[PDB]
C-alpha cells in the first residue's frame, strides 16, 4: 500500500453480476388504499472483498426506502457485484477508482434492477441519476489544460 | 519481502458521494388515472 | 350436458426470449418541456412460425404507446418469442392455450423488457396492470356449459 | 391470421382482450427541477 | 339446464404484483471455481390474506435453487401476490382452485421475475415447466369436455 | 361446482402434486476461454 | 438545470437517456441449437446537438453485430443521448472532452442497455472491458498545437 | 475538422478508437435434455 500518487496503473473487468436482490413490499395491497405516489428515497452503501492478489470484488449496494403517507410502501435493495483487477493505483488514485469509477460501472445495472423490481410491484419510475464526480475531482486537485496556443483546423 | 501491487481495506470511499432525496411529482387516481387498476 | 372431446393436451415449455426489442423517443431532448398526460396502452399482437413437427415458436409483439395529443411521449415494442413443444391440444382447449395462455407466458417478459426501455428513456415506467382475458371469458360465455366440474374426491 | 401449425384458426373463441389505457393526469414536474444532478 | 343466470360465484382479479423478490448468490464469486452442473430445486408454497369483505389475496412463494452438488450457485424466491375478490364457492372444488388455479394465474409472472434475476446474475435462463394439475384433476371429474359458446362479445 | 376460490382452509390433502423433476442435460460447463484480460 | 454563460469552467450532467434502442435475433432458435461463442462487432460512433448556450446533448452510438459460424447470431444498437452543461472549454481540450470524456460517461449506460437485451435474448452477458481511451489520447494534447493561454505560467 | 473554442457542427467524427471486442470463449448451451411435466 503506497502513498505518493505517481504510477502507470492498470484496470480490467473479469465479471459483472447481480449477487443480491431485495424488493420487500409489506403494505403492497395497501397501495390500493393509498391514492398517491410512495416517497421513494435512495441509499448508497460500499461493500467490497478480496478474491486474490490484485483480484478484488467490489459490491455496489443501492438500498431504497419508500412510504405511502404515514405507512411504508416498499423497501428495495440491490447488490451489483463486480470482479475488478486493480494494480499500480495508490492513495488518491485508488480512492478515485474504487470510490467513483467501479461504482459508475455497476451503477447502471443496480439502477435497472431496482427500477424493474419497483415496477413489478406496480409502482412508478425511480432510477438514480448519474453524477460526474471525476469532473469535480479534476478541479478539486487542479489538473488545468495544455497551456500554449489553440488550433482552428480548416476543412 | 511482500509481493502483489498495493491492496486496501476500504480506506475512505472517495471524497464523499452525495445524491438527490426523491422527486417526480407522480400520483395514482383509481378513477381512470394511472399506476392503478380500476377492476378488469 | 357434457360433449366429451377427450382432449389429452401435453404442454412443454422449451425456451423464452426477446426476438426483437426497440425504443423510440424522437422528441427525447424536447421531453424536458412536454405535458404529462399520455395514453399508456399495451398492444398484444399474435404471430407464430413452424420450426419443426409439434415444435412451434409463438412470437407475441407487445407495443406500449404513449401520446399526449400531437406531442408523442414515447414508443416501446418487444416481440417476445417462446419455443413451446405441444401436441394433443384440441377443441376449445387448443384456442385457449396458444391463443391466450402461451402469449400470457410471454406477456410478463415483454412487459418487463418494455418497462426496462422506458426506464432507460427516463420516462415514468411501470409493469402495467395484467389484462386478465381468462377471467372475463369464463365469467362471460352464454350457457352454463355443463356439469363436468361435479365430483367430490377419494384421497 | 391463418395458421402456422398443423391445426390453428383462432377467430370465433378468440375475443378481443383489453389493451389498457391509463391517463397520465396533467403537466410533469419541470420548472425548478429536484430530480436532476446539479452540484458543480 | 333452463337456469341460465349466474349465482354468487364469480372469478375476479383486482391486482397482480410482486409483494417480495429475493435473489441470493453468496457463493457468486466462488461459482467460477466450481463446475457448472446445476441441480435445480423448485419449492412450491402459497398463503392467503383477507384485505376486505369478499376481497382476498393469494401470494405465491416460488423458490428456485441451483445447487452444484453441495455448493449453492444461487437462490431465487419470489412472492408473486394477487388480489382476487370472489365469493359463492365451497367444498373440494375450492381447494382445487386456491391450491392450483389461482397461483397458476400468478405463475407466468413469478417465473419471469426469477428468470430475469437469474440472467441479471449472468447465469443462463431457467424456464420452469408449468404443471397442468388442472387437466389431471378434470380427468377425474369427467375426463374432458370443451363445448365453446360465444355470445358476450366485448366489455 | 364454483368458478373461483378465496380463503385458505387446508381441510384435506386432495390428490397428489409431485411437481416437475427439474433435471436436464447440462449447460456451459465454463470451458477455459479468454476475453483478453487487460484494458490499459 | 439552470446554468448561464457568466461562469468559469463548468461541467454538469443534466440527464442520461436512451433515444434509440434496437435488438434483433433473426436465427434466434437456430442459434439455441448452435452452441458456440458469438463474435461481436462493436462499432464506435458519436453525435451532438446544441440545446442552449453552454448546454448540448452528446449521443453515443454503440452498435453490435454478433455472428456465429457463417450466419448472424443477433444485432443490437443503443444511441445513449446525454445532456451536459459544458463551459471553460477550448482547443484540443474542448474537442477531447466532447469526443472522448462525454461518450466515456455514456458508455457504462450504453454497455448495460445492450448487456440486458442480450440476457433477455438469453445469450451470454456482453460487457465491454472499460478502456480509458480518454487518458490514452490525453497525453498527446499537451504535446502538440492546441489549447490557448501561453505556457511558462509557473515560478 | 474546422471548429472553434466554443462548440462545433457535426460535419464528421474524429475521436473513434477500435474497441477490444470479444474472443473465442464459451457460454452457450442453455439446456437440451429439457425435463417433462408428466403427460398433461
Amino acid at each position: 500500500m503506497s502513498e505518493q500518487n505517481n504510477t502507470e496503473m492498470t484496470f480490467q473487468i473479469q465479471r459483472i453480476y447481480t449477487k443480491d436482490i431485495s424488493f420487500e413490499a409489506p403494505n403492497a395491497p395497501h397501495v390500493f388504499q393509498k391514492d398517491w405516489q410512495p416517497e421513494v428515497k435512495l441509499d448508497l452503501d460500499t461493500a467490497s472483498s478480496q478474491l486474490a492478489d490484485d483480484v478484488y470484488e467490489v459490491v455496489l449496494r443501492v438500498t431504497v426506502t419508500a412510504s405511502l403517507g404515514e405507512e411504508t410502501a416498499f423497501l428495495c435493495e440491490v447488490q451489483q457485484g463486480g470482479i475488478f483487477s486493480i494494480a499500480g493505483i495508490e492513495g488518491t488514485q485508488m480512492a478515485h477508482c474504487l470510490g467513483a469509477y467501479c461504482p459508475n460501472i455497476l451503477f447502471p445495472y443496480a439502477r435497472e434492477c431496482i427500477t424493474s423490481m419497483v415496477s413489478r410491484g406496480t409502482f412508478p419510475q425511480l432510477n438514480l441519476a448519474p453524477v460526474n464526480f471525476d469532473a469535480l475531482f479534476m478541479n478539486y486537485l487542479q489538473q488545468q489544460a495544455g497551456e500554449g496556443t489553440e488550433e482552428h483546423q480548416d476543412a | 519481502k511482500g509481493k502483489s501491487a498495493l491492496m486496501f481495506n476500504l480506506q475512505e470511499p472517495y471524497f464523499t458521494w452525495p445524491l438527490i432525496a426523491a422527486d417526480g411529482g407522480y400520483a395514482f387516481k383509481y378513477e381512470n388515472g394511472k399506476y392503478d387498476i380500476k377492476d378488469v
